[PDB]
């Protein structure tokens, strides 16, 4: 049982680190699309 | 004001409260140029 | 049918002028889903011509440059983009489009 | 122990998501430093 619940503890904490993960993830390629199309639009200028 | 880890303190400029956000909470500034722009097309930076 | 869409929002459930609730127009152009289609329109390529088409109205360019003898119209395409010397991530060149 | 058995799998599984979100992330990172570094030089040259 104290395994169980040792696993059990674990998996959440690990689940809630890979979901902060995720979010930051997300946020990032959204980031990186954006300064792609500003630079794309830099090149045009110049 | 600074950043700690996943987290930055920052003063909200309408009365000079202090608070701490999550780095996935805060969204970058329009700049002035970019203020009342017309086409969402045409931002510097996507920000909702 | 081709749509044009134009998309109003709420600014308050009090029937007001001026007034503007802030979390309504906020989840009502979430949900719109205005901030992801915007990112692709800017993202990708939203004009698109067919080759001889493209010829056809835009030779007077290239005139010079574009060969008055039969072949695929692309060539002739490529020829008129590189003498307006544009830059290869402003276009796609497909097979027809 | 068929549950101990489930909760290591699911525990090894989540891990391994994990390691390969931190891949991801790290390349994230590069390549938009790398994007600010080519967008200075823009700006500069307009």
């Amino acid at each position: 049982q104290r395994e169980i619940e040792s696993l059990t503890q674990q998996f959440e904490e690990k689940a809630a680190s890979y979901d902060k993960l995720e979010k930051t993830k997300n946020r990032l390629q959204q980031e990186l699309d954006d300064l792609v199309v500003d630079l794309d639009n830099q090149r045009q200028l110049v | 004001k600074e950043e700690k880890g996943d987290e930055v303190t920052v003063e909200l400029q309408e009365n000079g409260k202090k608070v701490t956000l999550s780095k996935d909470d805060i969204q970058k500034m329009n700049p002035p140029k970019f203020s009342k722009v017309e086409d969402m097309a045409e931002l510097t930076c996507l920000n909702e | 049918t081709n749509p044009n869409f134009v998309r109003c929002i709420i600014p308050n459930h009090e029937k007001r002028a001026g007034k503007l609730d802030a979390h309504l127009v906020l989840e009502q152009l979430r949900c719109n889903g205005v901030l992801e289609g915007i990112r692709i329109c800017r993202q990708g390529f939203p004009n698109r011509i067919v080759f001889q088409e493209f010829r056809q109205r835009y030779e007077i360019l290239a005139a010079n440059a574009i060969p008055k003898g039969f072949m695929d119209g692309k060539q002739a395409c490529i020829l008129m983009i590189k003498a307006l010397e544009l830059d290869p991530n402003l276009y796609r060149i497909g097979q027809s489009k």
